[PDB]
């Protein structure tokens, strides 16, 4: 009842794309799979369904061209390659499947995944440009910005201070890069009291920044 | 002086059957020069499990059945007791402990060509696993959901035939191998397919 | 064949709903071959009425509800604040099987007041990377949120950047800061700056924030 997507791939403006989703936990030799778009605060757009049982698919009207299916029965697994990549393709591709076993099976698409995360930017994965948020009751946080398209996560220095962190999403930038930020509301009136920490990992491009905030 | 039925022209010809529509051909009251497809020939994979080769021609069965298919390189195994794959589950089946030959001999050139061919199509999903010996000659809709389509296609309602995709430029477990199965019968009733 | 536009926007109460959403078609869809999923913040969808006639296998029950073609209504009765994420309804049948806007909940919260505040760049902001500030509002319930500015002698709002989250399950709250990024090198040409949230509950705000230099 599981179905495990690739990592996320990274690519060029306009050369390739393509991925994988395994299917196990139900008789994957008559079924069905779809393939769909998302993004971030955006819709959903259905791209290319797969009668995989035996391969005839149709494409939605923006994509008919610069795409098409890969069967590859062995392995349960499912390709599609995208071609001439756009800009405005960063999308988690997903992946749907029916729980057919025997002949007969259910109609609603019950069976996902979690997709992968593609970026198709300059692709130089440059290390993040980050900096405090110095407090003026009040709140205190960090600055994340200008880094490549990366999963990052904050610490706390303590596993807690979690009282009012807010790790807004990731916003592109004009030339690809992305950015983000980490507030927490004050616990009291502690102005003139302790330390924080601005811990923040980056798994791709190993480095931990600590930065203590301090008026 | 003897004779012999029209056996080689089942064999031998431009336009074979189908996976599904499979051709089978009665044949009896005739001298089956059988010596014609062991002892001087040149067909690949002549395993015919059921009666040793030799002394063939000099042991005669009732009735001939003989079959006529093309299947993709690899999936000529297939022709087995039962075993697994689409053939013996959707397309035609081998009865459980059956009795006579099986033949399967390349077929690269004479009407396996380029272009996806326009017949020789699967026979796929089929409800049930199907019955012995029986044939089907049928089309429809398949069935994989709650509601039943009432004849339009769209969501499952899959068409059960797809083509075979080949042509003279493939590999080597992909070619068509023409096969052959000549179905003996064992019952009460007398021999009719006998001679040297 | 896209026309859906599932009627209901945001709607905000506690349990205690008799909600009901429509997912209105072009033509009239012949029914079960239909789908309602439910998509939840960073995680994938759901399957919960497959085709008008039925309830999918196994999911939270006190709700189920079915319609007509150009009119394939549902409902919700009294569902427990967990499901309060946005919904996607859907079709099959016709090439390209298309999707719908999908529906959007929310939470009475009576909205507050927050308290206001600006942060300013460290004098490393010389050798630095943007001379940005730093706001953040707290707590707005409300969708509408509007921020305005009249920085120290420049009028251009060329770049401006703003971060905003979604639902807390805690308290049903919405939270957006403000850093504005301009101009780096120069740093003599925009000095004491304005940073201003507005709403009927916060009134006229103020906020000149030390002079810089
Ligand atoms: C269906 O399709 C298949 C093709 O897969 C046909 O098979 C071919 O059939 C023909 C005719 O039956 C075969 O042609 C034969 O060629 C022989 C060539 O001579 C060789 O052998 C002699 C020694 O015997 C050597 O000296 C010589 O150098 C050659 O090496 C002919 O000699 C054969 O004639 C035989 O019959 C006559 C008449 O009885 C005798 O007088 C002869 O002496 C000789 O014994 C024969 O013509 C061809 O080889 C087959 N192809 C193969 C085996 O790959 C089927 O015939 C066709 N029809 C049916 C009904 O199945």
């Amino acid at each position: 009842m599981q179905l495990v997507q690739s990592g996320p791939e990274v690519k060029k403006p306009g050369t390739s794309v393509k991925v994988s989703c395994k299917a196990s936990g139900f008789t994957f030799t008559s079924s069905a799979v779809q393939w769909v778009r998302q993004a971030r605060g955006q819709r959903l757009e259905w791209i290319g369904w797969i009668v995989v049982g035996s391969g005839n698919t149709n494409y939605a009207q923006k994509f008919q061209e610069r795409v098409t299916i890969t069967r590859d029965m062995s392995t349960s697994t499912a390709y599609m390659e995208l071609s001439s990549l756009r800009s405005e393709d960063t999308a988690v591709y997903y992946c749907a499947a029916p729980y057919c076993s025997g002949g007969s099976c259910f109609d609603g698409f019950d069976i996902w995944g979690q997709g992968t995360m593609v970026t198709v930017s300059s692709a130089s994965t440059k290390g993040p440009s980050v900096f405090p948020l110095a407090p003026s009751t009040a709140a205190l946080g960090c600055l994340v910005k200008d880094y490549f398209p990366e999963p990052v996560t904050v610490s706390w220095n303590s596993g807690a201070l979690t009282s009012g962190v807010h790790t807004f999403p990731a916003v592109l930038q004009s030339s690809g890069l992305y950015s983000l930020s980490s507030v927490v509301t004050v616990p009291s009136s502690s102005l003139g009291t302790q330390t924080y920490i601005c811990n923040v990992n980056h798994k791709p491009s190993n480095t931990k920044v600590d930065k203590k905030v301090e008026p | 002086i003897t004779n012999l039925c029209p056996f080689g022209e089942v064999f031998n010809a431009t336009r074979f059957a189908s996976v599904y529509a499979w051709n089978r051909k009665r044949i009896s009251n005739c001298v089956a020069d059988y010596s014609v497809l062991y002892n001087s020939a040149s067909f690949s994979t002549f395993k015919c499990y059921g009666v040793s080769p030799t002394k063939l021609n000099d042991l005669c069965f009732t009735n001939v059945y003989a079959d006529s298919f093309v299947i993709r390189g690899d999936e000529v195994r297939q022709i087995a007791p039962g075993q697994t794959g689409k053939i013996a589950d959707y397309n035609y089946k081998l009865p459980d402990d059956f009795t006579g030959c099986v033949i399967a001999w390349n077929s690269n050139n004479l009407d396996s060509k380029v272009g996806g061919n326009y017949n020789y199509l699967y026979r796929l999903f089929r409800k049930s696993n199907l019955k012995p010996f029986e044939r089907d000659i049928s089309t429809e809709i398949y069935q994989a959901g709650s509601t039943p389509c009432n004849g339009v296609e769209g969501f499952n309602c899959y068409f059960p035939l797809q083509s075979y995709g080949f042509q003279p430029t493939n590999g080597v477990g992909y070619q068509p191998y023409r096969v052959v199965v000549l179905s003996f019968e064992l019952l009460h009733a007398p021999a009719t397919v006998c001679g040297p | 064949e896209i026309v859906l536009t599932q009627s209901p926007g945001t709607l905000s109460l506690s349990p205690g709903e008799r909600a009901t959403l429509s997912c209105r078609a072009s033509q009239s869809v012949s029914s079960s071959y239909l789908a309602w999923y439910q998509q939840k913040p960073g995680q994938a969808p759901r399957l919960l009425i497959y085709g008008a006639s039925s309830r999918a296998t196994g999911f939270p029950d006190r709700f189920s509800g079915s319609g007509s073609g150009t009119d394939f209504t549902l409902t919700i009765s009294r569902l427990e604040p967990e499901d309060f994420a946005v919904y996607y309804c859907q079709q099959y049948g016709n090439s390209p099987w298309t999707f719908g806007q999908g529906t959007k909940v929310e939470i009475r919260r009576t909205v507050a007041a927050p308290s206001v505040f600006i942060f300013p760049p460290s004098d490393e902001q010389l050798k630095s990377g943007t001379a940005s500030v730093v706001c953040l509002l707290n707590n707005f319930y409300p969708r509408e949120a509007k921020v305005q500015w009249k920085v120290d002698n420049a009028l251009q709002s060329g770049n401006s950047q703003e971060s905003v989250t979604e639902q807390d399950s805690k308290d049903s709250t919405y939270s957006l800061s403000s850093t504005l990024t301009l101009s780096k090198a120069d740093y003599e040409k925009h000095k004491v700056y304005a940073c201003e949230v507005t709403h009927q509950g916060l009134s006229s705000p103020v906020t000149k924030s030390f002079n810089r230099g």
